[PDB]
């Protein structure tokens, strides 16, 4: 889980 | 991939990232064919073996992407599905014959320097392109080696391999409906998909037109780039009618 | 479609990226 969080909106 | 290198920007363009919502990781490469409409492996979406059954909405494309895991803020879009199409023949018992699912984006994806769609081959392309000895393009941010990962896309040129080589590199059944790519232990020169690039293209451009078609969906492998065996690739014409349908009747 | 498979930063500015000709010269 390296990754940088996605905008809200897309979840 | 295996023994490739960091693409240039928009180099691919077509090139997709699917993204499993949760946990966030990356899932599996994929193409843009036109606004709506993206195109990937099926064993990325079903794969009864390990348990893999993915629903619309546990999934996000990714587009315009070049790290693997920033938000690539202003560059990269990112879109829901509509719905996914995986193969009616898709052979996952045995082969992964027929590896080719379509996915429908609910809303259109604006193009730009960073997302543009691949062609998909006419006959004639193929005819023309799919010879032994003919290189194409992989790209993905899949493992760096067998048994870490990329920073940003991979890229990797391989040739085509004559069929009865490919048949002789392994015991699992090949069918009309697969290539291989990748260099021979004589040639010297290396590089192959690995874990993580799967669903992603197979591109080759055109001498006769000067556009990029996609031809293969890299598919499957035993081990990543070892020496005598080859990657796998969905042979998109072979596979193009098909496409057509799904495409004509839910576009 | 009809534009398909012309990048934007590429083929559209007649610029070649690195290893293009690469896959050129194998079509013999
Ligand atoms: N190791 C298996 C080989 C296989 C082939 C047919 C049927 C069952 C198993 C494999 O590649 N896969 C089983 C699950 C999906 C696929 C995979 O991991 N594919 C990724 C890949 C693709 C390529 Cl072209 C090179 C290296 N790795
Ligand atoms: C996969 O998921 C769908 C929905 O839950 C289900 O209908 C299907 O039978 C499952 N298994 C498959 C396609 O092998
Ligand atoms: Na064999
Ligand atoms: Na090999």
């Amino acid at each position: 889980g390296d990754f940088e969080e996605i905008p809200e909106e897309y979840l | 991939i295996v023994e490739g290198s960091d693409a240039e920007i928009g180099m691919s363009p077509w090139q997709v990232m699917l993204f499993r919502k949760s946990p966030q990781e990356l899932l599996c490469g994929a193409s843009l064919i036109s606004d709506r409409w993206v195109l990937t492996a099926a064993h990325c979406l079903l794969y009864p073996p390990w348990d893999k059954n993915f629903t619309e909405n546990d999934l996000l494309v990714r587009i315009g992407k070049h790290s693997r895991t920033r938000y690539e803020r202003n560059i990269e879009k990112i879109s829901m599905l509509e719905k996914i199409y995986i193969h009616p023949r898709y052979n996952w018992r045995e082969n992964l014959d027929r590896d080719i699912a379509l996915m429908k984006l609910k809303k259109p994806v604006a193009f730009s320097d960073y997302i543009h769609p691949v062609c998909l081959p006419d006959r004639e392309t193929a005819a023309s392109l799919l010879q032994a000895g003919y290189k194409g393009r992989v790209t993905g941010w899949g493992n760096l080696k067998e048994t870490g990962q990329p920073s940003v896309l991979q890229v990797v040129n391989l040739p085509i391999v004559e069929r009865p080589v490919c048949k002789d590199s392994t015991r699992i059944r090949i069918t009309d409906n697969m290539f291989c790519a990748g260099y021979k232990p004589d040639e010297g020169k290396r590089g192959d998909a690995c874990e993580g690039d799967s669903g992603g293209p197979f591109v080759m451009k055109s001498p006769f037109n000067n556009r990029w078609y996609q031809m293969g969906i890299v598919s499957w492998g035993e081990g990543c780039d070892r020496d005598g065996k080859y990657g796998f690739y969905t042979h998109v014409f072979r596979l193009k009618k098909w496409i057509q349908k799904v495409i004509d009747q839910f576009g | 479609e009809a534009d398909c498979g012309l990048r934007p930063l590429f083929e559209k500015k007649s610029l070649e990226d690195k290893t293009e000709r690469e896959l050129l010269e194998s079509y013999i």
